[PDB]
């Protein structure tokens, strides 16, 4: 058995304890969900427009989901730093060692600072997702679906970036399943991609293509915590991991 | 204290479990590792077709591997990977003879659907001068999941919780999977939504965590048999024969 | 339970026998096998002498028979066909010596009729590595059947209650044989109306089951030694000893 | 130990008891005295008169005793058809299993129709059995002994045959043993023999020498059950069985 | 009772035996064998100075030797003659290194006489299939007699208890030695009314009674592992480290 | 362990126990204390004048001790036929089965009847011994130290030898120790040397050179017993012994 315990030689007296920090720092760290909460940076993308871009055309989307998305480092000549150097965070190293989960999430989307356009958000439960290859954030070109543009029913969001240019969200648990998949996905069932992702929220600006110019390369920073009620269900250990200290220094 | 007194019909006592009609015994203990807590029924969410359990069949055991575990196999082994839901058919398709054959499985060749737990015995019939250790650990989902193929390993079903099965005890391992899957029902055949990986609940599989050793006259194999029940199972969706497929031979 | 801690002393208990003054121990439990119940006295019908059990010398146990069994011997073998209330004599008398030496079997000598129960203790010293068992069968008057010749074999005496002798357990076989001769009694020596047969109340006889079975380096031999007490006895019918004749040598 | 039992590995349920036949036929089987008491043919002979008889000398004699006779075939041009190929019947096929019995035996001899002659029947408890050679009808030549003839002192009942030709008998436990042998018996001590067979019965016929010609060669059948006292004390295994239909057959 | 059900954690009870910082255990029952009463503490007698066992540090199990025992090694055959007051303090310095570095012996360092009892465990490691038997025996001031020359046998320590280490049943021999030596302190060093013989109780020495039998490929060798510990001890007689010189080698 | 027992199998009734002879001869003898207290020869000496004696100077001394002293034999020419032929007697022979004593010694010197002269005794438990050799009686040559002569303070007693020539003591443990030891002594510790006999016994004659004589060559023989007080305490076994009666015997 796992955590059989059979004879327990102990040489040691009784330890006081601390009440995982609470009897120094003030604050218990014994659960984890909690922990959970303090706001991860999910994802991170410079605005780049393809085509002359409607006022119903998104500018980016990106599957929701806790897992982290498939982690972009970047191109090899311009690499994402954090996602380079800081490997994964600690959301989805503490969901690795999970592997259902039933819950919401919650977003907090920072938008530039030199745009002023006012911004939509739409999260779009209907979308499935196909395998891990493309789970994460998508520029998106010219419009063939109705994928690329603003929707009717769904639920959105309008931030007015010359108020405050951040929008918060929380996006509930809009599937059909008992819990969805929480560790890499290869979509073998194809109504098993119903169930990794809460939907997909795409982020849209109402700018014309004059007031396009002053989008274009600039940051879009996305966080995320999971939000009161996420709840990782079965135990499943952690993977190979890689130490961060023994990744190789940039030689002069 | 310490009395051994054998006789004619034995020194231990030996242990039951009896099902339907099928009785199998173990003289050791098992080392029992259930990974969840048992399933609530859940037809009454998505089902209103008659449902019933076939527990005078059903639950019987059946087996569904035997492997020689010899002392060739290295360290880090996989010697089954079982994907029991399937491998309860697949043995008996491996019988080269069809589903509606097997007292145990006739109605995943009727019904649609299914939601039940799973017993797994891995029983083990090594010597006693022969020293070495199984783990037989279940994974929920295996093949929903891309890298399990790097996670496949002793020290990563060692966390998660899991059976030992020593070769020097001839320990048994039992084995209570309750029904944990995204969707409350596993259907037996090509159903509208999914296609591919058809009735996977999740893999049974068994890694070498010590080899085999012994003497050099010493016996080199070691049988290993794991038998299946299927006790709080219910089948919903009943419909004809002739769209239940066979399935992958893997 | 299953906590093994031997010392200097050894790990079981040991029980033992106690009689007269003779203690013979054994480790393991009897298989016991009693074929009939305790017989009455019956000396009230059919004697007005003066009728003694000397209980303090022969209810002593005694050694009748020791044999070496081999491997060599085959499935469907006799290893000995012991008469009880002669073999107690001829044992004596294959000692090189008379009935009158030994004190078990001294009222023998002086009485002319006998009347008693009979226990037999068929002792073995296999290892626990051989693997083969005996079994010791009682049958009331052999010498008055002539179609035992046909009887006379492991599926025959297995159909009747007897004790089994496993050499892996290196089992001992307690064996009650009360008295149930057709005359409530056996005469010790030539009596008018019968001269043939004399002191003959049944066999004990000894046949494989399985036969012993080791590695080529095992230990190829066992002995088996039996014993007898003459628990419930009484004499009858004080007489000359020298009217006791020699039994017949078998 | 013979009658152990180690672990039951029970699959059954519950099976309903019928009470031995009791609830389908109205009668109980588990009691094999009440069987043993259906009667059996004992034995089966042609008067053979060989020399010239008085009325004192008896016809025939046979052993009495519940084993069954030493089985007599018959002749090779000419079997019993019955202990030829029905071999044993029922009362020495539970006999067979045991050894020792205490208890008396019935007869009901059936004579022939054709002879008319009053038939004198002794029980004669005095005789021993020396061996199973001669444990069978014996057809009396001329008389030395008193075997031979009719006895005075001895139980005797007088059938008369014009009335009906079957006497029917209880011969009683008349040993001075415990209880008498009940296999096959080949007379070790010399008064062991006193203690085989009830006794000896002998049949015999009132007929001159003119009537006796009428006699020859007529059939005397004798039957036999075990008499409401018979008690089969120490069970002792069966002995190698023959298969009945398993012997050859009359080929044209 | 005899239901042997091993499993992954093996089939027996371990039992333990916690000291200060050091838990030892055994499968096996103890042979404990006392050669005297509980010593009262003796320092109100003949000590004015601050008395203190040290017994966070003292009581703590410490090996002191270790051996092979061969099947060379003959009938009457000495394996170590401790000396154990020394042996705790020249078993240190066997190993190159002075006394003031382990925790069991600073205060024979410091202080200048010391009373107390010593707990000792002889543990064996033998294999099941070997046989053979030590003993091990406490000698009250082996040094301070001339005759143990000739007593030093096993049939002249057999007549005082002792204790019994059979290499069957891999028995281990606790030793609890109370402090009796003629005067009721001994000295670490070098003291004013002698010098020769110093912290001398007695000898532990542990002969062979049975020496190891074993097949042609049986294991031949036998180790065995001697700890001490100083329970009731009392140190008097504070002095400076430098007094203190080095045992005598032995 | 020694004193263990595993499995009894007694053959044995009740034997009726006697009282280690209290029932036959009216005394027990479990308690062999009391054994102890008869007195057993401890030394036997010739009176050996060597230099002209003063009245101070001690005629012999002893070392006291219950282990018995080192055995004194004799010269090859002229044994001494008690230690010569009954080895050691009884009180070492049971003080050989032991370590450490704690008491008394008693000791009934016997002196010659030729002698007249007064006889004074010493006690000094100053003295060590110093080894095994040299444990015995000490027939003293000229005065060297204190050793030699009458002392003060020591306890003293003069038996007249006109009225008795006997004195009888009883030597008191007047030690530092817990114990003595009680096996033969190597003497390893220069202070356990004062930790084996009681004391050191010098008998001496208040005789001048004249009357010095008469005491030449005439025998002393002392006794010891243990005193009341004797308990020894750690059980030893015993060392090889040697049988008597298989000692040479004076071939003519």
């Amino acid at each position: 058995e796992e955590s059989r315990n059979t004879t327990v030689l102990d040489t040691t007296t009784t330890l006081q304890s601390s009440g995982f920090g609470r009897a120094f720092f003030g604050e218990a760290f014994n659960d984890l969900k909690t922990l959970m909460r303090r706001y991860q940076l999910y994802g991170q993308l410079l605005l780049s427009v393809t085509t002359d871009k409607d006022i119903d055309h998104c500018m980016f989307t990106f599957p929701c989901l806790p897992q982290g998305l498939a982690l972009d480092i970047g191109s090899a000549g311009s690499p994402h730093e954090i996602f380079n150097r800081c490997r994964d965070g600690i959301i989805p190293l503490i969901a690795s060692g999970y592997r259902f989960y039933r819950g919401d999430l919650r977003y907090k989307i920072v938008f530039p600072s030199n745009v002023n356009s006012n911004i939509w958000v739409q999260h779009r439960p209907d979308r499935r997702l196909e395998g891990w290859s493309a789970a994460k954030i998508v520029n998106c070109d010219a419009v063939s679906t109705g994928q690329g543009v603003y929707n009717h029913g769904y639920a959105s969001h309008i931030q007015i970036t010359r108020v405050n240019n951040v929008i918060e969200l929380e996006v509930p648990f809009y599937n059909a399943t008992c819990y969805n998949y929480l560790q890499a996905f290869n979509a073998s069932s194809a109504a098993s991609s119903y169930a990794v992702s809460l939907g997909e929220i795409s982020v849209g600006f109402q700018a014309t293509s004059d007031d396009i110019a002053s989008i274009v390369n600039k940051p879009v920073t996305i966080y995320y915590s999971i939000g009161d009620g996420m709840q990782f269900s079965q135990w499943v250990g952690y993977q190979p991991m890689m130490i961060l200290d023994q990744l190789p220094a940039p030689v002069v | 204290m310490d009395n051994p007194n054998p006789g004619p019909d034995g020194e231990g006592e030996v242990e039951l479990e009896k099902d339907s009609n099928v009785v199998l015994t173990t003289q050791r203990d098992p080392s029992t590792s259930i990974p969840a807590p048992v399933s609530v029924k859940w037809s009454r969410w998505t089902s209103n077709d008659v449902v019933d359990d076939y527990a005078t069949i059903t639950s019987r055991w059946y087996q569904i591997a035997e492997f020689v575990w010899s002392k060739d196999d290295p360290f880090d082994k996989e010697l089954a990977r079982l994907i029991l839901p399937r491998a309860l058919l697949s043995s008996i398709e491996a019988n080269s003879d069809a589903i509606c054959d097997v007292p145990n499985t006739i109605p995943f060749k009727v019904h649609a659907y299914w939601r039940g737990d799973m017993e797994v015995r891995v029983q083990i019939n090594s010597n006693k001068f022969q020293v070495g250790q199984l783990q037989a650990t279940w994974y929920y989902s295996d093949h929903e999941n891309l890298n399990i193929s790097s996670k496949r390993s002793v020290y990563g079903f060692s966390q998660m919780d899991h059976a030992l099965i020593s070769a020097s005890a001839s320990n048994e391992a039992k084995l209570v999977i309750p029904f944990k899957h995204v969707y409350p029902f596993l259907p037996t055949r090509i159903v509208p939504d999914w296609t591919t990986g058809i009735l996977d609940m999740g893999a049974l599989n068994i890694r070498v965590i010590a080899p085999l050793r012994m003497s050099a006259t010493g016996p080199t194999t070691c049988n290993v048999v794991v038998f299946i029940k299927l006790n709080n199972s219910e089948f919903t969706g009943t419909s004809s024969g002739k769209f239940y497929a066979s399935q992958i031979r893997a």
